[PDB]
């Protein structure tokens, strides 16, 4: 009868339907990592070619439904996903191509790659030396004419079928099966509702820009001593306001100090508290990661793997004729017993995520194990950096001193104070800015004002303008290579991280010293605090009306993010900041460089 | 193996023969002795049937099984045997022939025979043979995969009474 | 009863038997009484 009664028949045969084709989809895809077919393929040939149809006319089949009386959260929600369609959007014409478009770059994006055409003797695979550069590599006309290299060749190698992807649904993307490119999304943040309930558009973009624009001298000297490393390895010249290639040090990463940490291991004489060495010392292993190591990790009791699982489960790599990756690979069937699988290797950093992956669960099942189609999240930026942030949030030094790892090491003296002390800095700061901007322009980018017509001037200087950031050539829109992004091909956005680090911050703050623990400020307790469980049942996450306010945080935590006692943790670092980061100027003004 | 369901609940008179014939729960009339209790004549509700439900196998239920199959009645007292079918009964191809009811047109009372089998609309829709736009079927199937836990995996359902009957028992000693 | 159904409940049977029988044998002996006091007045007249 009404969206609850005919939705309510409809997901009790369509959790069983939807769930258990996807789950036989599952097994197939486990059958098939036991042994590789094509009958493997769609079953895992039958079942994705089943899967598939499937969900297009489940869309088909219930896409019956209106929206425009609706004054409540839930129904609307619930109603716009559901005529949220496949197969069936738009007209006859326009979807064929949009469904060819789909499927078929769908399968040429992995068929597609080439060779190498300069010296007439050999084109074949080219991944471990330059893996192994990537662990060891500091070097100058490797930087420059690898990142030139590698940003040269993806162009032609993506752009033939994503050309119909991509680009031929960039065009209708410039009309983007939606309106387009401004405003219809600076119309959405302020959510459908109004004078009470709903959320504001400003607050923590402004308290971003005042964190990043006073935290840059942070990079200053930060980057000054990573700097005085990085250039007495890589090319060739010193002054403050410079210019770099990046991408292979073999490869892409090559992203942080603590990427940049095995010239600058934790403790250098005696034996770093280190997973490894140290809890060798405490008589813990690999195999024994796995069972001895929910022991040694989460002796707090990770969820047993299941009888028959382990013993079917030829755990690593299988590296026989079976190619499969335990590379995190997760299970979750349901069905009135409470069950999960996961691929883990559990660490301390595991230990967090075994505790808040069954918490990012919680979240899942927040939107995953409500009433079927009413599981509903509490925003978009929070899916799966929702493992990520509070697994660096669950960290919990001294609590796990309690399990036993750190020591009150955390002194003062000039050097090896340096150090330890800046190098757990370093990793608590990290840096925001071009994954700022890309952020703001998907956000500004859902109504339609972008300029397209007079190509080759206009796209040519404004082409130059926009790329301007070096690389050693160009990788760049009118050659058109830069659409590649992993991030728009399987949708994992980064302001995810932003807000729940946010929520990370406050929520951690109140969760390793008060549930009072024994020492600082950082350092924030939920010892022996069934308390805190039902105080997060309690304070922030419920809904709308009063908001993620109400029902965990007013008492876990509170808004924003802060630095606060990381200011405690981070004074000495602002002020030899100041002191000697003077090789290294604001902006760019061309004259003085190191890097040019 | 199989069993007559909750509305072919089955005379198998297991009684009024001289008496020359696995984790206990309690809940009802007093167990601590066996001679005593009624066990008069048996018309046997037994099922081999989800195990998740024996929190609604018990007084005052709400729920899908409550409103469109089954409740059970406020007064479910007794004691039992709560003990699991899983390495029988969790099979590896996929069983569906195991049939549960999705709705329920009449407020029954427990212990008697419904067999409605008509081709069962649930909506409106006049259904001339062609299925969808709310179409049914009266029985619907289960479905199980080598993997089914406790919940839909069968217990060896003894989560009964030893109901208190009308006729002498059959159960003494000397 | 007390094989089967304990007294949360019969001590509420129990008490309402025990106060059932006081007004039903205080009203014995008290329509008796009364009936008491009529025969006595019936006999100190017979005697006059």
């Amino acid at each position: 009868s009404t969206t609850e009664d005919l939705a309510k028949t409809f997901l009790e045969k369509f959790n069983y339907e939807a769930e258990e084709l996807s789950y036989q989809n599952s097994l197939a895809s486990w059958n098939y990592n036991t042994n590789i077919t094509d009958e493997n393929i769609q079953k895992m040939n039958i079942a994705g070619a089943k899967w598939s149809a499937f969900y297009e006319e489940e869309s088909q089949h219930a896409k019956t439904y209106p929206l425009e009386e609706i004054q409540d959260p839930i129904i609307k929600r619930q109603l716009r996903a559901l005529q949220q369609s496949g197969s069936s959007v738009l007209s006859a014409d326009k979807r064929e191509r949009l469904n060819t478009i789909l499927n078929a770059m769908s399968t040429i994006y992995s068929t597609g790659k080439a060779c190498n055409p300069n010296n007439p003797q050999e084109c074949l695979l080219l991944e471990p030396g330059l893996d192994d550069i990537m662990e060891n590599s500091k070097d100058y006309n490797e930087r420059l004419w690898a990142w030139e290299g590698w940003r040269s060749e993806v162009g032609k190698q993506l752009r033939p079928l994503y050309e119909e992807y991509v680009a031929l649904k960039n065009e209708m993307a410039r009309a983007n099966n939606y309106e387009d490119y401004g405003d219809y999304w600076r119309g959405d943040y302020e959510e459908e509702w109004a004078d009470g309930y709903n959320y504001s558009r400003n607050q923590l973009i402004e308290d971003v820009e005042h964190t990043f624009t006073q935290i840059k001298p942070l990079y200053e000297h930060l980057h000054a001593y990573v700097r005085a490393k990085l250039m007495d390895a890589y090319p060739s010249r010193i002054s403050p306001t410079g210019c770099l290639p990046a991408h292979l040090l073999g490869d892409m990463w090559g992203r942080f100090w603590t990427n940049l940490y095995p010239l600058m291991v934790p403790f250098g004489q005696k034996p770093n508290i280190d997973v490894t060495d140290a809890m060798v010392n405490q008589s813990w292993d690999a195999r024994r990661i796995f069972k001895e190591a929910e022991k040694f990790f989460v002796s707090v009791g990770l969820p047993n793997m299941t009888e028959g699982f382990w013993q079917n489960s030829m755990l690593t790599e299988p590296g026989d004729n079976r190619k499969v990756v335990c590379h995190p690979t997760a299970w979750d069937l349901g069905k009135h017993d409470f069950r999960i699988k996961m691929c883990t290797k559990v660490t301390m950093d595991d230990f967090l995520t075994a505790h808040h992956e069954m918490g990012h669960i919680q979240y899942d099942m927040a939107y995953a194990a409500q009433p079927f189609l009413l599981r509903n999240g509490a925003n978009e930026g929070f899916h799966e950096a929702v493992g990520e942030i509070m697994s660096l949030s669950a960290a919990t030094p001294n609590h796990l001193k309690n399990i036993g790892l750190l020591p009150p090491d955390f002194s003062e003296d000039s050097e090896t104070d340096i150090n330890f002390l800046l190098k757990q800095a370093l990793t608590i700061v990290g840096t925001l800015p071009f994954t700022y901007m890309l952020e703001k322009w998907r956000w500004m980018v859902f109504k339609g004002e972008i300029p397209k017509e007079q190509w080759m001037q206009k796209w040519w200087e404004m082409k130059r303008d926009i790329v301007g950031v070096v690389e050693p050539l160009p990788h760049d829109e009118t050659y058109c290579d830069p659409a590649a992004l992993f991030h728009v091909a399987n949708d994992y956005s980064f302001i995810r991280y932003y807000t729940r680090t946010i929520y990370q911050f406050q929520f951690q703050e109140a969760l390793c010293q008060i549930a009072k623990h024994e020492g600082p400020l950082y350092k924030c307790d939920i010892s022996n605090s069934r308390e805190a469980g039902q105080k997060l049942h309690e304070m922030l996450s419920l809904g709308r009306s009063k908001p993620w306010t109400f029902a965990l945080e007013r008492v876990v935590g509170a808004k924003t993010m802060d630095v606060r006692p990381l200011l405690n943790y981070f004074e000495p670092l602002f002020t030899w900041l100041k002191e000697q980061n003077r090789n290294s100027f604001v902006g760019w003004n061309t004259d003085w460089s190191p890097y040019a | 193996t199989r069993f007559a369901s909750v509305y072919a609940w089955n005379r198998k008179r297991i009684s009024n023969c001289v008496a020359d014939y696995s984790t206990f729960k309690c809940y009802g009339v007093s167990p601590t002795k066996l001679n005593d209790l009624c066990f008069t004549n048996v018309y046997a509700d037994s099922f081999v049937i989800r195990g998740d439900e024996v929190r609604q196998i018990a007084p005052g239920q709400t729920g899908k099984i409550a409103d469109y199959n089954y409740k059970l009645p406020d007064d479910f007292t007794g004691c039992v045997i709560a003990w699991n079918s899983n390495n029988l009964d969790s099979k590896v191809g996929g069983n569906y022939n195991y049939l549960f009811r999705l709705f329920r047109k009449s407020n029954l009372k427990p212990f008697e025979r419904d067999i409605s089998t008509e081709i069962y609309q649930a909506g409106s829709t006049p259904c001339n043979g062609v299925e969808g736009f709310n179409c049914y079927f009266p029985l619907q199937s289960y479905g199980f995969q080598p993997t089914n836990g406790v919940g839909y995996q069968p217990y060896r359902v003894v989560v009964l009474s030893f109901e208190l009957l009308h006729a002498p028992a059959t159960v003494c000693g000397p | 009863i007390l094989s089967r159904l304990d007294p949360p409940e019969a001590e509420v049977q129990i008490d309402r038997l025990i106060t059932g029988r006081l007004q039903s044998l205080q009203t014995y002996v008290t329509q008796q009484l009364i009936r008491a006091a009529e025969i006595r007045a019936s006999a100190n007249l017979a005697a006059t």
